[PDB]
DNA sequence: TCAGGATGTATATATCTGACACGTGCCTGGAGACTAGGGAGTAATCCCCTTGGCGGTTAAAACGCGGGGGACAGC
DNA sequence: CTGTCCCCCGCGTTTTAACCGCCAAGGGGATTACTCCCTAGTCTCCAGGCACGTGTCAGATATATACATCCTGA
């Protein structure tokens, strides 16, 4: 039901929550758009799978992704171990400040227009008292 | 999603060998297995119950991740050569070159007072 | 109306059934959690062999079953067939457990 | 190595009910049974000798320990058996 | 060559030396650690003292100045933990605690 | 619930009403009053506290962190409840 | 001659209730009390050594034996007293 | 519910003894000094087993609910 | 022995957590090597403790006397 609903061009919702272990594989979605990672990955391949769910043959829009890592923490540690694990992929392939809103908006920008939209939002964040 | 096969020790793998008469098998995966190397072997063994001599034979047989060009390129070249007729792999770049961008970016954030 | 057995018929069937069989009667994972919690009150960060837990459960069920046997007997003594807390407490008091 | 009495229990079984086998679970039970009895007898013999201010456990102490451990006729037969075994042993 | 007993060294009222010998003569193990009989003697003293305290209290309650078996019984049976410790012990001439069930008593 | 699971009950509640009933059936109990279930849990809890306390004491003595079957056996043996089958 | 703890029990009594005396029957009870406790602790310490495949009984084994013998507060205080005694003993 | 009375319990006073507290001489068992050697402590490896979580099914637990049988109060 | 009422049991329906399989890290339970120091063994000395007498007073026992306690007519 959900998968068909994701495919529905007039989807009421714009986002959905997925299990890394389950949803990471279970999705054919060329109407996918942006991906946000929270779980982190002890085995980088699962992220590669989850990440690339968003762009399969037929994918029309530019995909953007995010990985939310906390500053000075165990997540950085795990992340770096995952980065080390990626080396084997290279072996196969060859065989054959951080919260600056403007900056964040730049990394998330497709056009300066979105920055402008957020500007209005932050002005609203200010407007709320 | 043969990636799941991973460790031949699993019950899944075990019971598959007990499916007996299956005269022709095929594995689909989006990626090679864990960086240790035995996993790759296990799948290759699973697929073709011939490729073996030790579960961890690759640690010596293709001792590249475990000299420069010599231990790298030549060994992984032969890794390729022996796996050339067993692994089929192409990249989306090679196939299409139509992915809109590199579609990549990570971010970092501070903890709240509570956190 | 649908068939209904006279209350107690089923009870006797269960008694025969459970006395005849030998398997454990308490769900293992619930049992483990109980054990682990209790263990935390003497020392934290303990591990258990899975067989250690099994040893605890074999003993635990043996204990409770024996208790129920004696409890049942007490109820009978008082001309009842329904066991009550009073019978459990008595049985333990007579045994010298309290 | 982890010695046990499994082989001895096994042999005994085959001298009583030659066709009957035994599960490994039952075997471990029998193993712990033997250890239990051994300890009980030895334990009694130990303090028994101690009670008489003696330093050596002999067959006399083991015998008495059996009489002080096993119930009724069971004890009588165990004593009879032990006596016989020792008799033969010392002869040979 | 000034002598000083181990009991006096430890500051205990029990014969640490005797205890040490007993541990060896009782064959509890092959070897007996130097700190073993000391530790043990202290425990023996501790328990002894606590019972005697309670026994003396019982004697005072009965206006006696000498501890008798009855007092020992009262002491042990009244204290919860000592009762547990000596739950399987019959004390000669101790008797039983005063105790009549309310079901037997008049209404 | 959906918004918040709120499913934390208790580990003692892991011993269910029917689990207790089954034990009683093996015991030979024909009929069980409703207060038995709570009383039984209380009794079991105590039983385990005593055995576990002994078992972990043996574990601490041996300077280990994993409680073994033999430690449990020793605990039970200490209390006069020798258990066969676990070495 | 036959040794006992009579004089040690007596001294302890004097250290608790100086004025209070003690009957010979009460004393014989206390004597057998001490022996009982001694044996229980020593017995447990003994098997602790066997359980760990060791052969020396030290204050560690005795301490544990106390924890495996005395209930609640008795254990807590007995252990405390044992600790202090050994501490002072080895300190001086 | 209350006073009288019979019994029983408790309480002060001798008094009397034998059991406990205490002094003394002996002697063997405990302390001191010294030596050997092996048991226990301690470091370094390794790898098997434990733990935490998730996925997915399904027997079982929970829950309501009528109604008859036992618990129980009375006599 | 009798009445009565209440509450536990049988049973259908629905929900849910146990069971099993999987995955990943990793950390304590084992091994071995080495060393050192703690205790068994032994010999010598000496006073702490034990058996034995000996005094004396704490509690047992009479002995007379004052109050609590239980049963009953009122
Ligand atoms: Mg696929």
């Amino acid at each position: 039901e959900m998968l068909n609903a994701f495919n529905a061009p007039d989807s009421d919702y714009f986002c959905f929550l997925l299990s890394t272990r389950a949803g990471g594989l279970g999705l054919n979605l060329q109407t996918a758009d942006t991906v946000i990672i929270f779980d982190t990955d002890w085995n980088p391949h699962q992220d590669l799978q989850a990440q690339d769910r968003a762009h399969r043959i037929g994918q029309k829009n530019e995909v953007r992704i995010l990985r939310l890592i906390t500053t000075d923490s165990v997540e950085e540690v795990i992340l770096e171990r995952a980065m080390q694990k990626l080396d084997i992929d290279g072996k196969v392939i060859q065989a054959g400040a951080e919260l600056d809103d403007d900056e964040l908006n730049d990394t998330l920008a497709r056009s300066a227009d979105e920055k402008i939209l957020f500007d209005k939002i932050d002005k609203e964040r200010m407007n709320q008292e | 999603e043969g990636h799941r096969m991973k460790n031949a020790q699993s019950k899944l793998s075990f019971t598959i060998s007990h499916y007996y008469r299956t005269r022709n098998r095929l594995i689909l995966t989006g990626t090679p297995l864990q960086n240790n190397l035995p996993e790759l072997w296990a799948l290759l063994n699973f697929v073709l119950p011939k490729i073996f001599n030790s579960a961890k034979t690759f640690e010596d047989w293709f001792n590249t991740p475990f000299l420069t060009e010599e231990e790298t390129l030549l060994i992984i070249r032969r890794l390729h050569k022996v796996l050339r007729p067993f692994l089929l792999r192409r990249l989306k770049k090679e196939v299409e070159k139509d992915l809109p961008d590199k579609v990549e970016k990570v971010i970092k954030c501070k903890l709240s007072g509570l956190q | 109306k649908p068939h209904r057995y006279r209350p107690g018929t089923v009870a006797l069937r269960e008694i025969r059934r459970y006395q005849k069989s030998t398997e454990l009667l308490i769900r293992k994972l619930p049992f483990q959690r109980l054990v682990r919690e209790i263990a935390q009150d003497f020392k934290t960060d303990l591990r258990f062999q899975s067989s250690a837990v099994m040893a605890l459960q074999e003993a635990s069920e043996a204990y409770l079953v024996g208790l129920f046997e004696d409890t049942n007997l007490c109820g009978i003594h008082a001309k009842r067939v329904t066991i009550m807390p009073k019978d459990i407490q008595l049985a333990r008091r007579i045994r010298g457990e309290r | 190595r982890k010695e046990s009495y499994a082989i001895y229990v096994y042999k005994v079984l085959k001298q009583v009910h030659p066709d009957t086998g035994i599960s490994s679970k039952a075997m471990s039970i029998m193993n712990s049974f033997v250890n239990d009895v051994f300890e009980r007898i030895a334990g009694e013999a130990s303090r028994l000798a101690h009670y008489n201010k003696r330093s050596t456990i002999t067959s006399r102490e083991i015998q008495t320990a059996v009489r002080l451990l096993l119930p009724g006729e069971l004890a009588k037969h165990a004593v009879s058996e032990g006596t016989k075994a020792v008799t033969k042993y010392t002869s040979a | 060559a000034k002598a000083k007993t181990r009991s006096s060294r430890a500051g205990l009222q029990f014969p640490v030396g005797r205890v040490h010998r007993l541990l060896r003569k009782g064959n509890y193990a092959e070897r007996v650690g130097a700190g073993a009989p000391v530790y043990l003697a202290a425990v023996l003293e501790y328990l002894t003292a606590e019972i005697l305290e309670l026994a003396g209290n019982a004697a005072r309650d009965n206006k006696k100045t000498r501890i008798i078996p009855r007092h020992l019984q009262l002491a042990v049976r009244n204290d919860e933990e000592l009762n547990k410790l000596l739950g399987r012990v019959t004390i000669a001439q101790g008797g039983v605690l005063p105790n009549i069930q309310s079901v037997l008593l008049p209404k | 619930a959906k918004r918040h699971r709120k499913v934390l009950r208790d580990n003692i509640q892991g011993i269910t009403k029917p689990a207790i009933r089954r034990l009683a059936r093996r015991g030979g109990v024909k009929r069980i009053s409703g207060l038995i279930y709570e009383e039984t849990r209380g009794v079991l809890k105590v039983f385990l506290e005593n055995v576990i306390r002994d078992a972990v004491t043996y574990t601490e003595h041996a300077k280990r962190k994993t409680v073994t079957a033999m430690d449990v056996v020793y605990a039970l043996k200490r209390q006069g409840r020798t258990l066969y089958g676990f070495g």
